[PDB]
Formats: C-alpha cells, structure tokens, sequence
C-alpha cells in the first residue's frame, strides 16, 4: 500500500559501529530512503535473471550478478550452504541479534569425506501427448492382533484365492470350508471379502468377483463357524454381485450371467441358513430385488439379477411376485423381435431375462394349470412361455416314468 | 410388574479359566492345522507314507541360499 | 397414575461396541416364563388365567415373535 | 484404518494417508408356500434367547449398495474395524 523503508532506528545502530555519537533523526531519514531505495533496484534486477535464467527461486547468484551489473562490489562468501540463523542477547537494557559463528579445525576440512562426482548434461526424449491424452509412462504424472500362525494362515489363503493358480485355489477353499478353528479370522475374511467386492467399482474384474463368491460359498459350508454375527457384511456383497450393472470389464463377451445365479443361488442359501423372524433377512431381501424389478429404468442386467435371485427363493416367491408382471414380457419383446438399433447389447440381455424367465415359470405354470395345456401359450405373452410351458409338463412326466 | 417395571438383562458372560485355556487353545490349534494344510497343499509336498497328501501332508524342505538369516535372526521383536 | 407414571391397566386407554441389552425386560422376560410355563397346562386354572392374560395384555405387543417362535417350533418337535 | 484389515486392498488402491408396493404384499405369510411345513405323517435375570445383530435388524445396509459404479465418481480410502464383542466365539 505505502512505500516501505528500513527503520530509522537501524541507521543509529550503524552509525554507532562507525563512531558517530549523536545523530539527528532528520539525517537518518536521508540514508534510510536511500538504502531502501537502492535495496529495490537489486531486488528487481536479481529477479531479471530469475526469470530470463529460468529458475523461479532467486538463488544467490541473481544478487550476485546483479550488483555486478551495478559496478558495485560483490558480497564474498554467500555460495555456500547456509541459512537463516539469528541469536538472541537480552542484556541489562541492549537488545539485540547477531550470529555466533563458530569454529572448526583445519585437519577436518582436508580429512571431510568429499561428495560425489556430478553428471554431464545430457538429452531425453519422450512422448507427452499422443494425439490425445497423455501416455502412462512414468516420465509423466501419475493421472485382538492375530498371531504369527494364523497371520501366516491370513496370508496364504488370501493370497491362493487372488488367481495364479488353480489348483492352490482348490486346496485353499477345501481348506476354508473343512478346518475347525478359524473363528478369530472371521472377521478378517469378512473384511477382506466385502472391500474385494467394493473394488470391483474401480476395476470391472469378473474373475475375482467369481473367486470372492467361492469364498462367501466356502465360509458358508464351514461346519464349526457361526456367520451369525457377520451375515450383515456378506449379505450386501453377495447383493452386489447379483444387482449391479456392470459386471465385466468387455460387456458383450464376458458371462456376468454366471456370477449372476451362482450369487442368486449364495443369497437363497444365506437367507435359507440364517433368516429368522428377528433378523428378516428373507424380507428384506425380497423387497430389494421387487422395488428393483417393478421399477423401470433398470438395465436388463439389475433386472436378471432381480429375477434370478427371486427365482431361487422358492415357488410361492415366483407365484406372488413374477407371475404378475408376466406382462413386462410383451415389453421386453418390444425390443427383441423388433428393436431399432439391432447392434446393440439391449438384445442379448433382454433374450437372456426372457430364457431366464420362462425357465423358471415353466414349473409355475405347471404347478397351476390343466394338464391339457391346448393354447396356454397364446393365452400366455407372446405364446413362447406357453411352449416352455408345455416342454415343462413333458420333463415332469419324464421324471414321473424315470421315478 | 408388567404394567410399569423395566430391568435392562445382559448375556450370560463365561468369565471361566479353564473353559477360557480351552478355547483359546483349541482356536490355536485348529487355525495353524488350517494353515499348515493349505500350506501344503497349495506347494510342494512330502509323506511319511507312500502317497499321503490327504493325511499327513508336510510341507517340502526348501534350501536356503544363505541359511543362517532365517535360522539365528528373531521374527518377532 | 402411579407417582406420574399411567399403568397399563385396562382401565386405561392404550474399540469394542458396547454390550448390547435385550429388549425385553426382566419382569417382562419373568412374565414369559411364567406365562409359557402355565401354558404347558400343568394345572388347569394357571392354563385359564394364563390364556386369558394372553387374551388381554394390552403390552404384550414387542413380545410376540418369542411366543410365535414358541408356538412354531414347538408344534414342530411335538408332533 | 489403512494398516487394518483389508491393508492389501489398500495397497492395491494405493491410498497412503496415515399398491403392489403395498407393505402386506412383502409379508411372508403372502409370499411364501407355508403349506409345504405343515408336517404330513412325519417319519430370566440374563436374557433367556439369544440377542440379534442391531446394525442389520435396525441399520440401513441398504445405503451400503450401490446404485451406479464403475462408470460413476466416487472415492474410497482406509477404513477402520471395530470388534462387536456381543457376539461369542471371540476370545477378546
């Protein structure tokens, strides 16, 4: 805001180490304008080789050649590594600063072990952009304790089920699902098991999401250990893998429809084991896939999940819950059999939810029919639930003739 | 009572010794004969008897290249 | 009012995680005892007051799914 | 906790610091084949039962799932563990 100025109390302090004794305050206003004037044509100039000498620190050498551009005499002895180092000295009324320098012997200045030898100038070249963004080179930015046993124990089997092979894998879930101690490593797996799943959200893994269901369908065949307590952890994982979106990584190629019923046929078994009047777990479930299969705007993906997990619940769940929106079938075949865009993935998912469907209301519409069956399937949505229907009725009869 | 009488109640609590040894060293045993059996299983294996992976599995004997680090030095310090 | 509390009378009209309480009190953990117990029908006129203690118990409500699940589970290993 | 359980998870992140809606239709006795139970010719100062996990028969795990992921932007980092000691079988 205001021109700022050394103090005119710093200039009596001066004149005493000359031997001025008294010094009045009008003369000491004209040297303190002068110096701080002078201070600031060095401060501008020292920055005139920070900034043509491109360096942005303002290294003493920019003073240096600045007072060599203003014939004055260089300041000796500033190129060495120093700081900023004050001493305080109270005193019976004096109060003041100075440096304390000290002091070493000449021997330790021949005998200092000496620094290493520097390196030429040389070149490098690399990519920065390639017609795009950048490359991920690395010339570049980057965008209540377990025992040493069972830590041991924690290690190996965590890293078996992460996939270099197949056979420790094996070995490793036989060993989850038939050893009788592995209670205080519970928790641990549970950990581990639901933040696997959580990054699957970073990197659309389906394989390690197919090793992390082995898991949860492991620990659950353990006879010794009660997942009573961490059900609440493994629930919401295993809904993951049935109700998200994205499975794959390339969704046109990759069967996210396994891990989709191997997941359904997990939960039917976790709310078959574990649902209780107290917990109402089977409830809960259930309402989760109906608000997320009635709703629309779901993606054929979430919706076989839905229907795959509410299908593996029993029969009376698909007779009071898919057998009324039996009719979403004709709205599904609204984009089968015609659909605009043929090149698509809204078909494969949709044919998919449609053999998925009349798959699992084949037995349903066996259970609560006529035996004839004539036009079940015109009465039935798009007379193909129908054929299902009656291609059921002549397995039933081939297993009735097997029994 | 019911009309107006509330006490809060708590889970039984096993403050036992002997039952509380029991199960700590039964949860010792039972996760390092876990350990030691997907240990071996998932590597090379040996057997006292002729072909005997599912009982009695022992891990393989692995050489060092230097010996004495994993023999003299303490793991837990 | 018994000193300020209304008794439910049918007179009247209506790191470690800490160690959790049932929700259940003792006196109403004591009354199902006791009602489970004269139920099982070991002298016939604990049974009638026992049945009709069912029939009335305005806050036996936040007790039903014990005696639901004692219902249930018991017709199932008694037949 | 980013030492904690799941550290490897961690790790592998890298992250350093540190009317049919109707509530009857979903009641179990609508939606479930009972009759199939119905057995046909087969052949109390400390809590008497057993208390139930408070976080899933209160908690809303359902805020735990997600609605959209991997084409979606939000973060995740280091998170800690706590050790319910209601339940048995825990040494500590």
């Amino acid at each position: 805001l205001s021109n700022t100025v050394l103090p005119s109390e710093s200039m009596k302090v001066v004149a005493e180490s000359m031997g001025i004794a008294q010094i009045q305050e009008e003369t000491c206003q004209l040297l303190t304008d002068e110096v701080s004037y002078r201070i600031k044509e060095i401060a501008q100039d020292a920055l005139k080789f920070m900034h043509m000498g491109k360096r942005q620190k303002l290294t003493t050498s920019d003073i240096d050649y600045a007072l060599k551009l203003k014939n004055v005499e260089p300041l000796y002895g500033f190129h060495a590594q120093e700081f900023i180092p004050f001493r305080f000295a109270s005193g019976g009324g004096r109060e003041l600063y100075f440096y304390e320098e000290k002091e070493v012997d000449l021997s330790d200045i021949i005998n200092t072990p000496l620094p290493r030898v520097p390196l030429d100038v040389c070149l490098k070249a690399h990519w920065l952009s390639i017609e795009g963004c950048q490359p991920a080179i690395p010339e570049n930015p980057p965008p209540h304790e377990l025992s040493v046993e069972q830590q041991l124990y924690y290690k190996e089997i965590t890293e078996a089920c992460v996939g270099s092979c197949e056979a420790k894998r094996a070995e490793a879930l036989q060993s989850i699902a038939t050893d009788p101690g592995l209670y205080q490593m519970l928790p641990r797996f549970s950990t581990f098991i639901s933040e696997g799943v959580r990054v699957n959200v970073v990197q659309n893994n389906l394989a390690l999401l197919i090793y992390l269901m082995r898991m949860v369908k492991a620990l659950m065949d353990n006879p010794t250990l009660y997942l009573e307590k961490y059900v609440h952890e493994l629930i919401p994982a295993v809904m993951t893998c049935i109700v998200s979106r994205q499975l794959c990584l390339r969704p046109d190629v990759d069967n996210h429809w396994a891990l989709r019923d191997f997941a359904a046929r997990l939960v039917a078994q976790i709310c078959k084991h574990f649902s209780t009047t107290t917990n109402n777990i089977q409830s809960r479930i259930t309402k989760t896939f109906t608000k997320s299969w009635v709703d629309e705007k779901t993606p054929w993906t979430t919706r076989y999940g839905s229907i795959a997990g509410l299908a593996e619940l029993g029969h009376d769940v698909i007779k009071t819950l898919i057998l009324p929106r039996l009719q979403q079938e004709g709205e599904r075949i609204r984009s089968v059999l015609d659909g605009p865009v043929l090149s698509n993935i809204d078909r494969i998912g949709a044919d998919h939810v449609q053999s998925l469907l009349l798959k699992h209301c084949a037995p349903v519409l066996a259970k609560l029919r006529p035996p004839p069956d004539n036009q079940d399937a015109y009465r039935a949505e798009f007379g193909s639930l129908g054929p299902l229907l009656c291609s059921q009725v002549v397995k039933a009869r081939a297993q009735a003739a097997l029994q | 009572p019911h009309t107006y009488i509330k006490t809060p109640t708590y889970r039984e609590p096993v403050s036992d010794y002997q039952v509380l040894r029991e199960k700590a060293a039964s949860q010792r045993r039972d996760v390092e004969r876990a350990l030691t059996r997907f240990m071996a299983k998932t590597g090379e294996t040996q057997s006292l008897f002729k072909d005997d992976v599912s009982t009695f599995p022992l891990i393989a004997a692995r050489p060092f290249t230097i010996p004495y680090l994993t023999a003299l030095l303490p793991s837990e310090l | 009012s018994i000193e300020g509390c209304q008794p439910a009378i049918p007179e009247n009209p209506p790191r470690l995680k800490p160690r959790s309480i049932h929700e259940l009190s003792v006196e109403q953990q004591l009354y199902y005892k006791e009602i489970t117990e004269a139920c099982v029908g070991s002298c016939e006129a604990k049974r009638a007051e026992a049945l009709q203690s069912i029939a009335t118990d305005p806050g036996l409500y936040q007790m039903l799914p014990r005696f639901s699940t004692f219902i249930s589970e018991g017709v199932r290993v008694n037949v | 906790w980013r030492y904690g359980p799941a550290r490897l998870w961690y790790d592998m992140l890298g992250v350093p610091e540190d009317d049919l809606l109707a509530d009857e239709n979903f009641l179990m006795v609508t939606q479930l084949h009972w009759e199939d139970d119905i057995i046909w010719d087969g052949e109390p100062w400390y809590s008497i039962f057993p208390i139930d996990n408070e976080d899933l028969v209160y908690g809303r795990w359902e805020d735990n799932i997600i609605w959209d992921a991997q084409a979606m932007p939000r973060l995740l980092e280091p998170p800690v563990l706590t050790l319910d000691p209601n339940d048995e079988n825990l040494i500590l």
